[PDB]
């Protein structure tokens, strides 16, 4: 339990999870949700998610000075599924925590796929 | 991206702003010439959503001051928190303005300073491109604070249609009369403004703030130092879900919708319990949440001059309770049990009801993170007694012929007092229609 | 076992020196300081925690709040030298001071009450089975052969003297003065900005005080080494950084160890480090004072500098009688030589009756530390 804390911040990811797919911190959603209802508004198409990255960065830049210093920005992104353009536009968006390396051992195949349902609701 | 632009205006309105600045900096961590301490991002985790956003950290105040009267801003520069403001978003040194009281000097030197007044508080407009509205904290009492805050109420409706207005408006000292005589057509003037130009307000009596400033607090000279003491603290009690990351209701268009029942039904009343220092040596036994909320319906702590005996036949319809700091939030839904077996608030009977708690942490303070505070935003039709106060002080000045030839000289022609008399029975009728 | 069995913690003055006996070098060095955030929110980069003490608190320094336990090279609060020995004893090393004997270090001119608060600590909280306090002065005169001369203690703190003559020290020598390894760096920071390199963040501050001991040299004879840097020889370093900032030395090569002897640099009247050592001898017994001379030891983290032997043999030469045969015993490691002779002290044949147990202190208080 020492080695996470010297190097990776295992249980810090655990309260880290919280504020984005839980949505702990509302700040850091009600600013991305005003930014992001311009785009879900309309039905989604191939031309939808690069500007659904840059709309996710210079939200998370309005509300924090201070956050470039952990290493949680680059383990979230933006998942989106496989749904036919013909939709409304609103379903398609989540936010999604990524793992790469000691992250996936706390964190396997089964704990995300019921984080994406939590998310939706 | 939530910036609100405060419009501090009069004798009162600016020096009930002055400390509310004042404030701000002992909770975020910060001095208002530099930063000293490093608690203000560690502790808390968001700072630009009154202040200006920084460009050196330096958060400077979104405010701006106007007043005729030189002699509040005078006692402002000597003060070390002047520095904070700046000498070019309001006005450079030497100020000034009328001679001046009346209703009529300001509502008419609206539209001689017209191309001032909408050039420099709109330069803070498009500094962020989603503004949040615009909040009045303006004055009833004089004629400086009632005479031009009335002007700004209509041309800012249409300019800025899109935006929330709200205000903590103070209400004027009904003791004697003999100082000021023309509190009844000022104040009245302002109050038509208030409800059809004005979607809410935060009422707060003069009357009952010496009620206050007895009860507790032990003076003997009720003076003016002791009003910014009350006031100050409710203002940043009432952005705790907006300063500190909350997550319901932390927009002031979050709060001010879940307790509107109707347009021009809006008063709302205030209660806060903790303002006494030599709580702190007891509050370490663990002090719980079950105990603050019970004497908040409780009529102890209010700010609405009310009957006593007038609450059986009026009912509450939204309700308010706001923990800060340390709630132990094991039990705040066991406070919110005790609440349905007293029924200590009337329910509507045509509706539902709500008593909606909400918490966030303070800022990393020994006075803060140890005592338990709890704000009320209470709406309540008793409200319709102070109505019924000042309409039956309205109704008697007139026919003891007093200010009807030393009033209507300047801009005034036609007899607009009964547009006022039957929009605020309007208001009292359609406060005990609502419950049918 | 007590021969690797045995913890040997060596409190210097500013470093925490902990790992077990038998080695030549020890465990895990770092500087000694504990770290409070005063309250709590959000913790981001490290664990959310209540207290950052040792290394996690290194990382944080404007993030945190600095205290130091040892100033003056003195224990000032035992509170907090407390949890360094907890983070000593159960975090860098992991091992539980319940069956080894544990061997701790002190000052020589420290009080009985305070040395009677070190026993009670270490009996109650961490429930050693054994302990035994020893002066710093005697673990390095150890590591040099025979426990007969002056230790010359020139540490981050304090510079002690003490003169021991075979394991028993004097009382009324051991002298206090208050230059420090600490003053010459800030020495060296009044005299970089006549260069014209400032600083802006305190982590530029703190690579000062490791320029101090790894660019800055000893001469042999300052003297005509400010001599010849009059007439421009070639004596001026630039040492080159990852930053922008670039910290060169001029005269200030030979100078942060002539201060020890010149203290008017610092801008005091105080005797030199020389005057400090001939002041100590010159209230010894007649006799034994040839015994000091022969047996003149350096010890510390200011006295860290190479061809440091020769230059303090010349400077005592002009205050001592040139009859006495003086000799400057300059170990290669010697911020480390107190920790070296404090496990060999712990691998001696003979250490059982010695020991502070846990059955005497139950017996007669901690007034055994008198011995």
């Amino acid at each position: 339990l020492d080695v996470l804390n010297k190097n990776y911040n295992l249980l810090e990811h655990m309260q880290a999870m919280r504020r984005y797919l839980l949505l702990g911190q509302g700040d850091f959603i009600r600013h991305l949700m005003d930014l992001l209802k311009p785009e879900l508004v309309r039905p989604a198409t191939t031309l939808y998610q690069h500007n659904l990255t840059g709309i996710l960065e210079t939200a998370v830049r309005a509300t924090n000075a201070q956050f470039d210093n952990p290493e949680i920005l680059k383990r979230l992104d933006v998942r989106l599924l496989e749904v036919s353009p013909g939709d409304t536009g609103w379903d398609v968006f989540s936010l999604d925590y990524h793992v790469d390396g000691p992250i996936a051992t706390v964190f396997t195949r089964e704990c995300m796929s019921h984080y994406l349902r939590v998310f939706n609701f | 991206p939530r910036e609100i632009i405060t419009l501090q205006l009069g004798q009162c309105g600016n020096q009930i702003g002055f400390e509310f600045w004042k404030q701000l900096c002992a909770e975020h961590g910060i001095s208002p010439e530099g930063i000293v301490e490093e608690f203000a991002t560690e502790g808390t985790d968001r700072k630009d959503v009154f202040f200006y956003q920084a460009d050196d950290e330096h958060y400077i105040p979104r405010a701006v001051l106007l007043d005729l009267e030189p002699r509040v801003i005078h006692s402002i520069l000597n003060s070390p928190y002047a520095n904070l403001y700046n000498p070019e978003n309001i006005y450079l040194s030497e100020h000034g303005g009328g001679a001046g009281n009346n209703w009529a000097s300001g509502f008419s030197q609206g539209e001689k300073i017209h191309e001032d007044i909408f050039d420099i508080i709109d330069r803070e407009a498009d500094g962020s491109d989603s503004l949040e509205g615009f909040v009045l904290c303006h004055s009833i009492a004089g004629g400086t604070g009632s005479g031009l805050g009335s002007y700004l109420l209509e041309r800012l409706n249409d300019r800025y249609p899109k935006k929330l207005v709200q205000t903590y408006s103070v209400f004027p000292n009904q003791d004697e009369m003999s100082h000021v005589v023309v509190q009844p057509y000022n104040s009245l003037l302002t109050l038509k403004r208030l409800t059809q130009n004005a979607d809410c307000v935060v009422v707060l009596d003069n009357t009952a703030l010496n009620r206050i400033a007895t009860d507790r607090l032990h003076i003997q000279n009720p003076s003016f130092s002791q009003i910014n003491q009350l006031v100050s603290t409710i203002m940043s009690a009432s952005t705790t879900t907006l300063r500190y990351p909350g997550y319901m209701n932390n927009d002031l268009i979050g709060l001010i919708a879940s307790l509107i029942p109707t347009p021009r039904l809006h008063f709302l009343m205030t209660g806060y319990t903790p303002l006494t220092t030599d709580q702190s040596v007891a509050s370490v036994r663990k002090t719980t949440v079950l105990d603050v909320m019970r004497r908040l319906l409780q009529p102890k702590n209010v700010m609405v001059s009310t009957g006593r005996d007038r609450q059986t036949n009026h009912c509450y319809i939204a309700i308010l309770n706001i923990i800060q700091g340390e709630v132990d939030p094991t039990q705040v839904h066991k406070s919110l049990q005790r609440i349905r077996e007293r029924k200590l608030a009337n329910f509507i009977p045509w509706g539902p009801a709500s008593i909606q708690v909400a918490l966030s942490r303070k800022s990393p303070y020994l006075p803060s993170a140890h005592r338990v505070s709890g704000l009320m935003m209470a709406n309540h039709t008793n409200i319709s007694s102070l109505f019924e106060r000042t309409c039956r002080q309205y109704d008697k000045l007139r026919k003891r012929e007093a200010f009807l030839e030393q009033f209507r000289k300047e801009d005034i022609f036609k007899d607009n007092f009964d547009e006022l008399d039957n929009s605020r029975e309007i208001v009292q009728q359609l406060i005990d229609e609502y419950h049918a | 076992e007590d021969d690797i069995a045995a913890l040997v913690v060596d409190n210097g003055s500013g470093m925490c020196k902990a790992g077990f006996a038998g080695d030549d070098a020890p465990r895990a060095v770092f500087p000694s300081i504990v770290g409070r955030p005063r309250h709590q929110g959000v913790m981001v980069g490290m664990g959310q925690k209540d207290s950052y003490v040792g290394d996690e608190a290194q990382s944080k320094r404007g993030i945190l709040t600095l205290k130091y336990p040892i100033e003056h090279g003195i224990v000032t609060n035992w509170d907090d030298m407390e949890k360094i020995w907890h983070h000593t004893f159960y975090n860098e090393l992991r091992v539980a001071p319940e069956e080894h004997p544990v061997l701790l270090t002190e000052a020589p001119l420290n009080p009985k009450a305070n040395r009677e608060k070190m026993t009670q600590i270490m009996f109650e909280t961490f429930n050693t089975p054994a302990m035994y306090v020893a002066i710093q002065a005697v673990l390095s005169l150890y590591a040099s052969g025979r426990t007969t001369g002056i230790v010359m203690d020139s540490g981050d703190g304090v510079t002690h003297t003490v003169p021991i003559y075979e394991g028993y020290a004097l009382p009324h020598a051991i002298l206090r003065l208050d230059l420090a390894g600490r003053d010459l760096t800030d020495y060296l920071m009044k005299i970089l900005t006549e260069r014209g390199y400032s600083f802006t963040t305190t982590a530029e501050r703190e690579i000062v005080r490791d320029i101090k001991e790894k660019l800055c040299y000893v001469a042999l004879d300052f003297e005509q080494e400010m001599a010849t840097a009059a007439s421009s020889s070639s004596l001026e370093k630039s040492y080159e950084l990852p930053d922008g900032q670039v910290i060169t030395i001029g005269n200030e090569r030979f100078r942060c160890p002539e201060a020890l002897f010149q203290p008017s640099f610092l801008g005091m009247e105080s005797c030199g480090i020389h005057e400090t050592t001939y002041n100590s001898i010159m209230k010894c017994d007649v006799d034994i004072r040839k015994d000091l001379y022969a047996n003149t030891v350096l010890s510390g983290g200011t006295t860290m500098y190479p061809g440091i032997a020769d230059r303090m043999q010349k400077e005592i030469t002009a205050l001592a009688p040139s009859t006495m045969k003086i000799k400057i015993i300059a170990p290669p490691e010697r911020k480390y030589s107190v920790w070296i002779g404090g496990s060999i002290l712990a691998s001696l044949s003979t250490f059982q009756q010695m020991w502070i147990s846990k059955q005497e202190y139950d017996e007669s208080g901690p007034s055994i530390v008198h011995r």
